[PDB]
């Protein structure tokens, strides 16, 4: 190696080496994540390094936890993160059609082709299957029932179906509370707090706020039926001055009267609070909450509980924003003119307690703009698993909800989209026919993996798809149950449009760029 | 800023300008006047090979000379 | 991990999938390095023992013979190809590659 | 032909140290292994007959008990399949308190079976529907087979009685008094609002005087002494402070700047003489008891001491809040005098020594009180321990029977009871998940084998007569422990019952736990770290 | 004892005569070795493997050799001049190690057939001369104006790179991008792309997104949520000081005595914080950008007056808003005017990308900044996509400053190396036969060329040859992709003068500085 | 038993169990009364025990003797506890106390 | 993403100590080189000079 000549401790891999080892990873990969593939997958244990317990089918997770020290594989592994960053679904078909499409293309080139002429090929089914996928999409009015439909089709493949089928409903709510006709969908709005305390199927969503933390004080009350919300970002705790003030005294009664005297910045800003309150509630019927973002000292929590206020510090920045959507109120920065028009309003506020922790409920909101789905779980486990199937499900449904279009699921888009590639095939001028064909091979793999996960055979089912689809020109995937063709539009089997979208573009380029590759060097040292 | 002690005497004496260590006459005062200014026909942020280098071009009172020297690589 | 690892901690066990892996690597593996033997287009291999004797060769045995390879199915491999040496002479070349197109097409 | 290479792929693209499990064999009949070994070891403290274990931590810290959930707690777990069994048990303790060995018990019985199961032929789906389904028909019948209610709470006979079977596990020799003891406790906490908080009941150790000698006082007691000089007070107007027993000072800087010599000499005079005034103006409102939760300086307890004021100090903020519920005071934030709603007051306090220790009683008199104390005596600082489990036990029984009213028969009644109804049902039910529904019903079958083989007797005889009995048309009869041979008795005339919320939730975790297990299908494993301990743990 | 005397240092090592020469071109062979496969529309790519455990999979030559390490000096040199070529025009890195090292070979010949380096080094330096002459002879005007040629350049430029199946999307970014930068002021011309042309990668979305924007665009949110997110036509102040409330450069301390001085402080603390916020709010603004913090209270001020404020932005992204929107960064917003105010920017818009806020500040009006939102599979794709991109920038740039052309695809190489070795019949001494041996060495390119492409080598560049020796075919060159001679004036493939000026010129003299080396002296300290 | 490739508890977890655990703990409870043993009634005799540091103790008290006895034995530590115990609540007898256990175990 | 692994195949099948060149450049330029190494060893004692 002329390499190894300048650098003695360098490793390198060049010609059909680097093709091989690229490709031997890509088959590692693809031959890990198979199983998860479907809702019938199978579900992986991840214990870290300090004993941790994962359970998850998802992709992108299984590749992150995966003790894997190859260059290809943090290639892959990073295409996955772009497409769970961006999209949030179909890291498991990207890694899947990856590798399948080096395989195809390793199977013409073994037999003495030029890998440029794949890449060619590659392009061209690229283009025509992007506009197949243009020509195929559903276009429809994103009323509840498609949204139930679409986030069934991402939880029952991420959970448990008894599971998935109470998601499906705490997603699909949430995203049409904080969603604004013809505007961004901000998931932000939406607040993911965990307990750990009951079953499962208890994951429920609350038309408010959950703040992981509480009053402080104990005489505080533990619940407010009615209250005005006083969103504030006001320390209320003793503050240094700036410029290293110091006190100086002669006697016992000066030092007294400097004590008292250095806690009225903050006594003011309490007593506007205090007086705000006594103004806007004259009887013991209502209740004011103030929820901080800052500290709050023990002597201006004893002042605010004389007037039987609760008031809850160090909140989140988030729910600053969250709070100001929900309640209706207004996040305050000084209390130079506050007016009872800046206070936000909550039908229900009160305490709950659990085990160290303490946290706050805020509900019955008049329109909150922004909820939180309540995860439970008796495991961490399982509020894990729980959070990445609804950050799953948040994701199909906003996609879903962003274009009007949809796409059947099942595999029933790959095999049209593999149809219309052979039967465009004739078409590509050269050799790149093979890449066109390897492409269309390696688009045929989900129907073939979900009929893996499903128990069938892969050839017989793919057959019978295809020869349905050939007859009738419908959409047909893979029956889990039975393994026979079928309508996935009838049944309600819909992916997301802009994740086949980006699966094609990701995986096409991916391949392209790695089966162009002469020559691995590892010579910075 | 940060200009290279030899480089401003340098500078001054061929430009005709005067190093300044303080604002202080010696009335008390704190002045300045024209006639510690030194002059150039001219003054450019030039650019040499993606780095940049002011050059104080054709200055009065006295003849000044530098070289840039341009070659393969640093060791050249 | 399996039984047989269970039984002998230091056990050396590939199974299912692993061992046709394996094997159709090592056939892959002795399929390419005797594809330019064939013909008489051929390129001359040279061999160079540990004692530093050279020799110069084409014959798929006496190649099979002189590589560095420690490998249970390239053994069987060589087995069969020494056979049909020892019996036919001739046809060693193309005795491993038909073995590694059979077993890459299975 | 020497060496058996690594498999192309994923085998090669592993860690050094990480290890991959894959398959039936490999990943999920290991597991069921784990976790059945964790049941076997764990099983023989289950039941009144059950035997304390001494287990050792690994900061040589002994814990002699008879508690599933303290024995795994203690024990360095490190297969997961266990460690999910574990989390399961946990959470069983934290959402009742009591059954953590009937989860043990009962998911090893269920993933014994299960791994029977799919040997025969069955997959995974097919066992882990059935067990679902068979959850689901053993929630549904549970609440049938609810014998009584406890229909009081403020009695303290009956409430005994509820309490003594929950504690007749631990400390099998002396129950009733236990059960007394917590009776009282409880019934003088819990008033007519029906929450109940189990915090309120405290729990003092002192050493010495043997168990029998344990008692229950309604209020507290703190392991300290009189900062001065009086030490009993029998008309305490507690005064509680948060602040320290001293004049309080800026919190910038302190900077005492003299100027002239008349300065200097009257500075410290007047300090005093402010000290003096507050300490009287405190005195002035009768408050003859004074805690602080900070320092005392000399002064202020010369001057504490001049008007005979007692002084205690607690350290610990959570004792001064429970003191303060106690009494009925407010903690200030100031050294004020406090007016006359803040003023806690108690029927008596006074600085006492029992056994050895020395200790100060806030004591009530009447039979009431927000907090009470139960002092605890034993020859042990272990037995005294597992004494406090005990009564931590029954402290939750307690507040589970506030919940929830119901109780089922005890001794393996209601669990076969339940497996004979199981079993019914699942005889009529058609396809493959009848073999996972009768292997669900006969796994129950494990909670009367253990009472059975912990007492000593023959666990086949004492469960072929609870079906006899249970099919004749007793669903109230359960295994007998005072009996040399298989003997099966009424538990309801014996008073031996469980609460129905802990079977209830046991047999939820338990089988949560199991289909979680079965549901594993490859495990990934990393190196195991040298790291000090995750950042979360601190 | 007695240790032994020496007389210079231990392990200082030292090697003479015929090997040093030999070790040297050797190294600089093999470097050239290297990245040889790296040449050509053909060209294959290369994955390094960075130490901190990246992956920078490139086509790019000074790319491949930066990541690399290498011990022999002659090695290091190769590096650097690849750097010197990358840095001064943009492009041409492989091109130019491969002609050094083709150069550096053909001198071993003569330094084998006792010739002195001098006469050699005299010879390349008459060479490099009139190669210059040539490429001046041969090379043809450009007009700037006429876009459909530029855009042409920059392909021409690009077809070589990852980005050649979006070449027309990308020339026009990379010439959109270039004209917004170009500015001048003072009568001094000035294109600094390096830092008025930012390269913003996103991962994500497909690569027929990206775009070049009428403005800037930062990750960067709205201190408080609500301030608003979409501004129509904001009047933009810049700041680089903070609006919070510091300590003094010298030493102070208070004294307090009295008991309302503590609250006066912090009123005075607070009145100058309002104060200051007013003295902003004077000019009437709608968003407020700082480098430095922004205090709770200065955002309450501000929010009062209805204006979106951003913290922390960094210097580079402050310098290229304010080229921007027309603003001027200040320090005292007493000191605040109206020309500093920036207006001309036409919105500002902060929309959520993905899972993170990004600020938009683009539909400016005559923009003197721009940033290149690129979006694609994963981070090393849209890393090569910018170096590809930074190519045709640079060469961009290259033809704005000089709009001479010269044929690609070898033929400026074989039309120099016939020019010089015609000129070489009239030469009479020894300098002839490494004049010529250098000349034909010029052609290391167009067989480079063939080679990648795959065809035979012999038989097409003979016919090249052959086709050069006629009188006007100075523009025949080899399709690097089809393997035959084709006509530049047909096929269109065109490189910047400069470039190729540059590239000989640093070919040359890298060959003359190795040629000039002897005893190579080694293992001694600083 | 068998390697089981990943195990339960964590490695060196040493368990005993049944009626030979018992009768060593008997054992151990028999060995930690023969050492206060001689010091009850009025012929009793002095115990000297030497720390690390190199400090002697003379003492006739059981209580005192046991303290100074590092005993690591987990049955062991219950004579010592209810030793202790006995000094607290009474101050006598905390030889009679652990001859009595040791007896009844016996 | 630290370390070049081994190709499937032969390269993964060689011995410890064994050394494999193939092509143009590992083989025929190394021999090449060889000889002329040796060529230069022997020249200079050449002819009566
Ligand atoms: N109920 C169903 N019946 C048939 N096919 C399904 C069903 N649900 C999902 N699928 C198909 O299986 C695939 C599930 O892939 P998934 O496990 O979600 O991978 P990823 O998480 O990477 O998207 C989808 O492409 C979908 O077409
Ligand atoms: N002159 C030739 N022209 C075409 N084919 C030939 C010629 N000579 C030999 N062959 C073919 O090439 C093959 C040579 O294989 P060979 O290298 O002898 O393998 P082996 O040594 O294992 O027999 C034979 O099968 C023969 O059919
Ligand atoms: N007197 C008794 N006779 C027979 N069985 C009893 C008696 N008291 C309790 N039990 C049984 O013992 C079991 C309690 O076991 P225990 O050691 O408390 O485990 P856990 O703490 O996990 O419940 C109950 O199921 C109950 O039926
Ligand atoms: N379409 C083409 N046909 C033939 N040669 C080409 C073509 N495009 C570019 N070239 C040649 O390729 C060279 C550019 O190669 P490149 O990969 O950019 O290396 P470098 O970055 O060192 O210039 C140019 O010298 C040009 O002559
Ligand atoms: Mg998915
Ligand atoms: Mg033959
Ligand atoms: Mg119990
Ligand atoms: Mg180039
Ligand atoms: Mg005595």
């Amino acid at each position: 190696a002329a390499v190894k000549t300048l650098n003695p401790k360098a490793e390198v891999a060049r010609a059909q080496a680097a093709l091989a080892v690229n490709i031997s990873a890509a088959r590692g990969l693809q031959d890990v994540l198979r199983t998860n593939l479907g809702p019938k997958g199978t579900m992986k244990m991840l214990v870290s390094g300090a004993g941790d317990i994962k359970l998850t089918k998802d992709g992108n997770v299984l590749l992150h936890e995966m003790q894997i020290q190859h260059p290809t594989a943090s290639l892959i592994a990073k295409v996955a993160t772009a497409q769970d960053d961006i999209t949030g679904d179909g890291t498991t078909s990207n890694v899947l059609i990856i590798g399948e499409l080096l395989k195809q293309a390793d199977l013409y080139i073994s037999e003495g082709l030029h890998p440029r002429i794949i890449t060619e090929g590659f392009e061209a089914a690229k283009e025509k299957a992007l506009q197949f996928l243009e020509e195929v999409k559903v276009s429809r009015e994103m009323d509840r029932e498609t949204l139930i439909d679409v986030a069934r089709t991402s939880l029952r493949t991420k959970v448990h179906a008894e599971l998935a089928d109470v998601l499906t409903e705490a997603v699909v709510d949430s995203i049409l509370a904080i969603k604004k006709q013809d505007e961004p969908i901000d998931l932000f709005m939406i607040e993911i707090m965990e307990m750990k305390h009951k079953s499962e199927t208890d994951t429920s969503l609350i038309r408010g706020l959950v703040l992981d933390h509480g009053a402080r004080h104990p005489d505080m009350k533990k619940r407010v039926e009615d209250a005005y919300i006083l969103t504030c970002n006001v320390s209320l705790e003793y503050e240094k001055t700036e410029v290293n003030s110091g006190f100086f005294y002669k006697s016992a009664e000066e030092r007294e009267k400097l004590v008292k005297a250095e806690r009225k910045f903050i006594e003011d800003r309490v007593k506007k609070i205090i007086e705000l309150k006594r103004k806007v509630c004259g009887d013991s019927d209502k209740g004011f909450v103030v929820i901080n973002q800052k500290g709050i000292d023990p002597f201006s929590l004893d002042a605010l509980s004389k007037e039987g206020i609760v008031a809850l510090r160090r909140a989140k920045r988030r729910n600053m924003e969250r709070l100001t959507l929900a309640c209706g109120g207004v996040a305050l920065n000084s209390f130079d003119d506050l007016s009872p028009d800046c206070l936000g309003h909550a039908g229900l506020v009160y305490e709950y307690t659990l085990g160290e922790e303490k946290f706050t409920f805020i509900e019955k909101c008049n329109n909150p703009r922004s909820v939180t789905l309540l995860i439970k779980g008796p495991n961490k486990h399982t509020l894990t698993q729980i959070k990445d199937a609804v950050r799953d499900g948040l994701r199909a449904v906003k996609n879903a909800i962003d274009d009007g279009c949809v796409v059947p699921g099942a595999g029933a888009v790959e095999v049209a989209m593999a149809e219309a590639l052979i039967k465009h095939k004739p078409s590509v001028k050269g050799r790149a026919q093979l890449g066109v064909q390897a492409f269309a091979d390696a688009l045929l793999i989900i129907p073939k993996v979900l009929a893996q996960n499903s128990g069938f055979d892969l050839q017989e089912t793919l057959v019978k798809i295809q020869a349905e689809h050939s007859e009738s020109g419908q959409l047909v995937g893979v029956d889990l149950n039975t393994g026979e063709p079928m309508v996935a539009a009838e049944v309600g089997v819909w992916d997301n449009y802009c994740v086949k979208k980006q699966l094609l573009h990701s995986c096409t380029v991916i391949a392209t760029n790695i089966l162009l590759v002469d020559e691995i060097m590892r010579a910075g040292m | 800023r940060r200009v290279l002690k030899r480089d401003l005497k340098r500078i001054a004496k061929a430009s005709g300008a005067t190093i300044l260590s303080t604002l202080a006459n010696l009335e008390g005062e704190e002045t300045f006047e024209a006639a510690m200014l030194g002059q150039a026909e001219e003054v450019v942020q030039e650019r040499i090979c993606d780095d940049e280098l002011i050059l104080i071009k054709n200055t009065k009172a006295r003849t000044s000379a530098s070289i840039i020297l341009r070659g393969a690589n640093d060791f050249m | 991990m399996a039984a047989v690892k269970t039984l002998n901690p230091k056990a050396e066990v590939a199974r299912a999938q692993a061992a046709l892996a394996v094997n159709i690597s090592a056939a892959r593996g002795l399929q390419d390095v005797l594809r330019t033997n064939l013909g008489p287009k051929g390129t001359m291999k040279m061999l160079v023992s540990g004692a530093g004797d050279i020799k110069l060769t084409k014959d798929g045995n006496v190649l099979l013979h002189e590589m560095q390879i420690q490998h249970p199915t390239a053994s069987l491999i060589a087995k069969v190809a020494t056979a049909q040496d020892d019996i036919t002479g001739d046809g060693t070349t193309s005795n491993v590659l038909i073995i590694g197109e059979l077993l890459k097409q299975a | 032909a020497l060496h058996v290479p690594k498999a192309p792929g994923f085998a090669q693209m592993l860690k050094e140290g990480a290890k991959h499990f894959s398959g039936l064999e490999e990943a999920v009949y290991r597991n069921i292994q784990a976790c059945k070994e964790l049941a076997q070891t764990t099983r023989t403290a289950y039941g009144p007959n059950g035997m304390n274990k001494m287990v050792i931590n690994h900061l040589e810290k002994l814990f002699v008990t008879n508690d599933a959930a303290t024995i795994l707690r203690e024990l360095e777990v490190q297969h997961p399949a266990a460690k999910m069994i574990v989390m399961a048990s946990h959470m069983q303790e934290q959402e009742v308190g009591d059954g953590t060995n009937f989860v043990l018990v009962f998911a090893g019985a269920l993933l014994e079976l299960a791994e029977e199961l799919l040997r025969i032929g069955l997959s995974v789906s097919e066992v882990i529907e059935g067990y679902e389904i068979a959850c689901r028909k053993a929630h549904e019948i549970l609440p049938n087979l609810v014998c009584c209610s406890a229909k009081n709470l403020r009695d303290i006979d009956e409430v005994s009685s509820l309490l003594r079977t929950s504690i007749m596990s631990k400390q099998y020799g002396n129950e009733v008094f236990l059960a007394k003891l917590i009776a009282q406790a409880c019934v003088s906490i819990f008033p007519d609002s029906g929450h109940f908080n189990v915090d309120n009941i405290r729990v003092c150790k002192i050493l010495g005087s043997g168990i029998s000698s344990s008692s229950v006082l309604h209020g507290m007691v703190f392991k300290k002494e009189t900062e001065g000089d009086v030490t009993s007070v029998k008309d305490a107007k507690i005064a509680v402070y948060s602040c320290p027993f001293d004049g309080m000072i800026t919190e910038t800087k302190g900077t005492v700047l003299i100027k002239t010599a008349e300065e200097l000499m009257n500075f410290s005079k007047g300090e005093e003489n402010l000290m003096d005034a507050q300490v009287k103006a405190i005195a002035d409102t009768g408050a003859n008891v004074v805690v602080t939760g900070g320092k005392v300086a000399d002064m202020a307890l010369h001057y504490a001491n001049k008007y005979n004021i007692m002084l205690v100090r607690l350290n610990s903020k959570w004792d001064l809040r429970r003191l303060c519920k106690t009494v009925g005071a407010t903690a200030l934030p100031r050294l004020t005098p406090p007016v006359l709603e803040e003023m806690g007051h108690c029927d008596s306090v006074y600085l006492s020594e029992v056994g050895d220790t020395q200790v100060v009683v806030f004591k009530h008199e009447k039979e009431d009180g927000a907090i009470s104390t139960i002092v605890l005596r034993g020859s042990t600082d272990n037995l005294m321990d597992d004494i406090e489990r005990a009564v931590d036990d029954g402290v939750n029984t307690f507040k589970v029977l506030t919940r929830d009213k119901r109780l089922v028969p005890g001794g393996g009644a209601t669990e076969i009871e339940l497996a004979k109804q199981i079993t019914s049902y699942g005889e009529t039910c058609p396809g493959l998940e009848q073999y996972a529904i009768k292997k669900f019903a006969e796994a129950f079958e494990a909670i009367p084998r253990a009472l059975a083989e912990n007492s000593g007797v023959k666990a086949n005889e004492v469960i072929s007569k609870l079906y006899a009995v249970h099919q004749e048309g007793n669903k109230n009869v359960g295994l007998d422990i005072e009996a040399e041979v298989p003997a099966v008795k009424d538990m309801l005339e014996a008073g031996i019952l469980d609460t129905y919320l802990g079977k209830y939730w046991a047999i939820k975790l338990a089988t949560n736990a199991a289909v979680t297990v079965l549901r594993v299908d490859q495990i990934i494993m990393a190196k195991p770290a040298g790291g000090p301990k995750p950042p979360s743990g601190k | 004892g007695h240790r032994p005397v020496l007389v210079l240092s231990q392990n200082t090592k030292r090697e003479s005569g015929r090997k040093v020469q030999s070790g040297n071109i050797n190294a600089a062979k093999t470097i050239a070795d290297i990245i040889r496969t790296c040449l050509g529309p053909k060209s294959m790519m290369k994955m390094l493997l960075d130490p901190m455990g990246g992956i920078v999979m490139t086509n790019d030559g000074n790319a491949i050799l930066r990541e690399i390490q290498v011990q022999h000096p002659a090695a290091k040199s190769m590096i650097e001049i690849s750097r010197t070529q990358d840095e001064e025009v943009g492009d041409g890195t492989t091109s130019v190690i491969i002609l050094a090292g083709e150069m550096l070979s053909v001198a071993e010949h003569f330094l084998e057939q006792q010739m002195h380096p001098t006469v050699v080094i005299s010879a390349y330096r008459k060479a490099l001369d009139d190669m210059i002459s040539t490429l001046k002879k041969i090379s043809i005007p450009v007009d700037i104006s006429d876009s459909d040629m530029m855009l042409n350049i920059i392909n021409s430029s690009i077809t070589t790179k990852a980005i050649s199946r979006w070449s027309s999307l990308a020339c026009n970014i990379a010439l959109d991008a270039v004209k917004m930068v170009q500015f001048e002021e003072n009568g001094r011309k000035e294109i600094d792309i390096k830092k008025y042309a930012r390269v913003e990668k996103i991962p994500g979305g497909i690569i027929e997104d990206s775009c070049v924007l009428r403005g800037v665009m930062i990750n960067k949110d709205v201190t408080h949520p609500r301030m608003r997110r979409y501004i129509k036509n904001p009047r933009i102040v810049l700041l680089d000081s903070s609006l919070e409330y510091k300590k003094g450069e010298s030493q102070t301390d208070i004294e307090i005595t009295r008991e309302e001085d503590f609250t006066r402080i912090l009123q005075m603390e607070e009145e100058y914080i309002q104060q200051l916020c007013e003295d902003i709010i004077q000019l009437k603004p709608d968003v407020v950008i700082t480098e430095k913090g922004i205090s709770d209270l200065a955002q309450h001020y501000l929010m009062r007056a209805n204006i979106t404020a951003i913290r922390r932005v960094r210097k580079t992204d402050n310098n290229r808003i304010a080229r921007a929107c027309g603003a001027r960064i200040v320090s005292r917003p007493e000191e605040l005017r109206e020309d500093d105010v920036g207006t001309g920017a036409g919105l500002l818009e902060i929309k959520k990308i993905g899972d993170e806020y990004f600020t938009f500040i683009t539909d400016c009006k005559d923009p003197k900044a721009c940033t290149i939102l690129l979006r694609g599979a994963s981070k090393e794709i849209l890393s090569e996509v910018e170096r590809n991109l930074q190519d045709a920038m640079q060469v961009c740039r290259n033809v704005l400053l000089d709009p001479q052309l010269v044929p690609g695809g070898g033929a400026s190489e074989m039309a120099v190396a016939h020019a010089l070795t015609e000129k070489s019949k009239a030469m009479t001494g020894v300098e002839q036969w490494p004049y010529r041996a250098v000349a034909q060495a010029l052609e290391v390119i167009p067989r480079t060329l063939i080679q990648n492409c795959g065809a035979s080598t012999i038989r097409l560049l003979t016919s090249l040859r052959a086709k050069h020796t006629q009188e006007n075919c100075e523009t025949w060159g080899v399709n690097g992709e089809t393997g035959t001679l084709v006509d530049m004036k047909e096929l269109g493939i065109w490189e910047p003068l400069a470039v190729k000026l540059q590239t000989y010129k640093t070919a040359v003299e890298t060959a003359v500085l190795l040629l000039r080396i002897d005893d190579i002296v080694s293992g001694h300290k600083k | 038993m068998m390697p089981t490739p990943v195990i339960l508890l964590k490695e060196g977890t040493d368990s005993s169990q049944g009626i030979p655990q018992l009768v060593s703990n008997i054992s151990a409870c028999q060995v930690i009364a023969e050492a206060v043993r001689t010091t009850l009634g009025p012929r009793g005799m002095d115990k000297l025990i030497v720390d690390g540091r190199g400090k002697a103790t003379i003492s006739n008290d059981g209580a005192t003797i046991l303290k100074l006895l590092d005993v690591v034995h987990p049955a062991a530590k219950t004579l010592v506890d209810i030793a202790k115990s006995q000094d607290a609540e009474v101050g006598d007898g905390t030889t009679s106390v652990t001859l009595l256990a040791a007896e009844f175990l016996k």
